[PDB]
């Protein structure tokens, strides 16, 4: 069923933290790429955002993704979600905070989703690279050759044993909340949201409320706020600050762990070989760079190694 | 390989904070004083051009460590076997390892 | 046609038996999410009338946490 | 040496006790905005393979 | 920016034949070997922020018609400082360095 | 917070002062562009009933050039 | 020699006689799908070239 | 005349045949790439495939 | 202003004599396609209503092969 893989992830919500190049100008995001593993045989990477996908509020759907805008959490349908790497990405699958995406080598990792006219996109720099299996420097996977052991994150949610922990979320300051009444600044508290309020217009006011509490102070300017929210945890991130209490730890698992399964490699053309007086003669023909090494069954090896990349003879 | 995990950095708004010597491998703790951080919805707080962030780190081995990772070995010297074929006579092969 | 440790739909692939109404049809049919009996949810969490568990600490919050809202009606909530 | 072989060394996989330095040091966060940058030498395995 | 009766930073003009028709700018592309991300447009210019590569295209959307034009201009990523990057990154050093205005002027 | 030569948006970034309301938000609400007042059109400009300011030239040249269409209307052009 | 020059030979332009020697050797298919794989050495023709 | 040259792929159909890597596991497509010619001097190409446009 | 053995459309564009009414408009307005006869079906291939050439062996088979439906009609097809 549904309900065992997202049991842990319905109690989670999204955040919104800083993206570097989420427009052209470094917004905050509200998803925000972190930690991109990237190093598999078969070019198929694993991409964690701020976002939450595979989730809405009223029920767990494959098609619906959750995410925030301001403080409230709004959830989607997912139309458009696009990762993009100097190629347009076929992605694999989504649970949670992490996408599988299967991406050509190039220099950056892009995401993206829209809901309206919006745009909603982050790019975070860095190298990801094709890594090949075997001898064969190929560029892409072939329709045909030789099975070779290779590791590569599977598809599947399951738990697998591996964790990762999510924490309270710290205060987040929001300055829509605070608004002149008459001539006094006024809170604004939704739902029992207990904003905290900083004043320094004659002197230090600090306080907890939870309804009503019109300041008696006259600028917006010079008055923080905050809110503790503590109905859905989040995420321990770098890009968030930490909260003032001791914090639990929770049990959140990392879905598309790697596995090691089989990959295909690429077979290269033989060669064609001329017999001379103890004399070996090799016309190697390849269209990959293809790694060609020999030795000797004496007393000393003498072992030589080359990558051929052009038509070359060997004797 | 190895994977290195950040905490949530620690913000006072209008003070001091200090680290202790947690047991971590690889374990770094800094403090930087007089950011004034902007979050989303405006500044964090108030107290102007003082402030403090932690920002600790630590390394941990990743998770691709149980698939894929070189052994280390020390070896001395030991025994030597070997499966011989054997025939004699009108009996036929019969093979045994020595 | 493999082992009794695997599973075979109706297409003829053959899948292991940790994939077996998972979640994820995996192979073409889709057989695999066909026939297979509802857990039961804990005792600790909120039942709704359609049967999506809750937390109990997500009763009578002012907030919709369920599909049909039972968790805040006022039949299930004194007001 | 922090590059070469021996930059991250654990007894078993499943062990409890690492041994890493990877000349990890944190650096200042600029401009006024939450996040915690570092600077740390490339691994030793991937440069070995 | 224009639109033939005003200013409005979401309509184009442009000509087909001798009539000067006007529409909503739909989906602007500009893309070099990847889809580029658009700064700002004011008049006859564009401003994109691009990878490298070898050509400079730009298109647009008015009915069903695609309406592309490709010019062959090699652009080239330029580092500031003693290291060659790739993408400018999250952190780093402050360097002065030279780009085109961000502001209309 | 920062020099009274630079204006502050009031989200807290602060902004130089030759990008006093000039069209674009340069703060992330836009209160740039909310207070500050209108500028005088030009008298050599006819100026249409919404405000802008079209060529004389261009009155009664069978185009209309203004927005709501006050540079052709017959009250405006005797025929 | 199958990859220099004369790897494809033909009397005339349309002559229905040809001399071909490419090294192409047929695959064996995999895992139960219907495909011909084969394997030779590339064309001499665009080597020369 | 546009009827002369279908004279001949009128009586013909569209097939579903196996092609490598359709999104991650290389499904039966009726779209299957067959014997791109890339000899072109500008960079054009052609491509056979399955279906029929 | 070009050979005899090339045709040039209204434009002033020349294109060759075997791109004459062959079904692709080539230069702006497609003159070489808009004076141009139309030639017979074949003595093995039925005609429908519209005109189409579909050969003998598809008529009557029960499915759709014309464009006016003509190929399955009970008038032309005696049931
Ligand atoms: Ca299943
Ligand atoms: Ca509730
Ligand atoms: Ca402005
Ligand atoms: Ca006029
Ligand atoms: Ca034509
Ligand atoms: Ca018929």
């Amino acid at each position: 069923d549904l309900d065992t893989h997202f049991t842990q992830y319905k109690l989670a919500r999204p955040y919104i933290a800083d993206c570097p190049n989420c427009g052209h100008s470094r917004c905050d995001s509200p998803i925000a790429i972190e930690e991109v593993r990237g190093d598999a045989h078969a070019g198929v990477i694993r991409i964690q955002t701020s976002a939450m996908f595979g989730l809405k509020t009223d029920g767990v759907d494959l098609a619906y993704m959750s995410f925030m805008n301001g403080k409230t959490q709004k959830s989607i349908k997912i139309d458009n979600l696009h990762v993009r790497t100097s190629a347009p990405c076929s992605l694999v699958s989504h649970h949670g905070y992490y996408i599988l995406a299967q991406c050509p080598p190039g220099d950056t990792v892009t995401v993206g989703f829209h809901d309206g006219p919006n745009r909603h996109t982050c790019t975070v720099a860095h190298k990801v690279e094709f890594r090949p299996v075997g001898r064969e420097k190929y560029r892409h996977p072939p329709e045909h050759g030789v099975e070779l052991p290779c590791n590569r994150y599977t598809h599947k949610r399951a738990d697998q044993g591996h964790y990762v922990e999510m924490h309270q979320p710290g205060l987040v300051a929001d300055h829509s909340l605070l608004s002149i009444h008459s001539a006094k600044v006024k809170i604004t508290v939704p739902s029992g949201a207990q904003v905290k309020y900083y004043c320094k217009c004659p002197d230090v006011r600090k306080g907890i409320t939870s309804s009503d509490h019109t300041t008696t102070c006259t600028d917006v300017k010079q008055c923080r706020a905050y809110l503790i929210d503590n109905k859905k945890w989040v995420y321990n991130s770098g890009r968030l600050p930490r909260g003032e209490g001791d914090t639990f730890k929770g049990k959140l698992h990392v879905p598309f762990v790697p596995v090691k399964a089989k990959c295909i490699a690429t077979l290269a053309p033989e060669p064609l070989v001329e017999h001379k007086h103890r004399t070996l003669i090799l016309h190697l023909h390849p269209d990959h760079p293809t790694l060609l090494t020999t030795r000797s069954l004496g007393s000393d090896a003498n072992p030589t190694r080359q990558w051929i990349e052009r038509p070359t003879t060997v004797n | 390989k190895y994977k290195t995990k950040v905490p949530s950095p620690v913000v006072k708004c209008c003070g001091a904070t200090q680290c202790t010597s947690k047991p971590h491998p690889d374990y770094q703790c800094q403090v930087f004083s007089g950011v004034y951080p902007f979050m989303w919805g405006g500044a964090y707080c108030f107290c102007d051009t003082e402030n403090t962030q932690m920002s600790e780190a630590y390394v941990e081995r990743s998770e691709e460590c149980s698939i894929d990772h070189a052994k280390a070995y020390k070896v001395h010297t030991g025994t030597v076997q070997a499966m011989v074929n054997i025939t004699y006579g009108s009996v036929s092969w019969r093979s045994a390892d020595v | 046609k493999c082992e009794p440790s695997q599973f075979q739909c109706t297409n003829g692939r053959c899948i292991t038996l940790l994939w077996k109404c998972d979640g994820d049809e995996d192979c073409v049919d889709g057989s695999d999410e066909k026939n297979c009996v509802k857990k039961t949810c804990a005792e600790s969490d909120f039942v709704c009338n359609n049967g999506q568990c809750v937390p109990s600490r997500w009763k009578c919050d002012g907030d919709p946490d369920c599909e049909d809202g039972s968790d805040e009606s006022p039949e299930q909530c004194h007001m | 040496k922090a590059g070469s072989f021996g930059d991250l060394q654990s007894r078993t996989s499943t062990s409890n006790d690492l041994y890493a330095n990877t000349n990890l040091k944190l650096q200042r966060p600029q401009a006024g905005i939450v996040h915690t940058p570092f600077t740390q030498v490339p691994s030793g395995f991937e440069r070995w393979k």
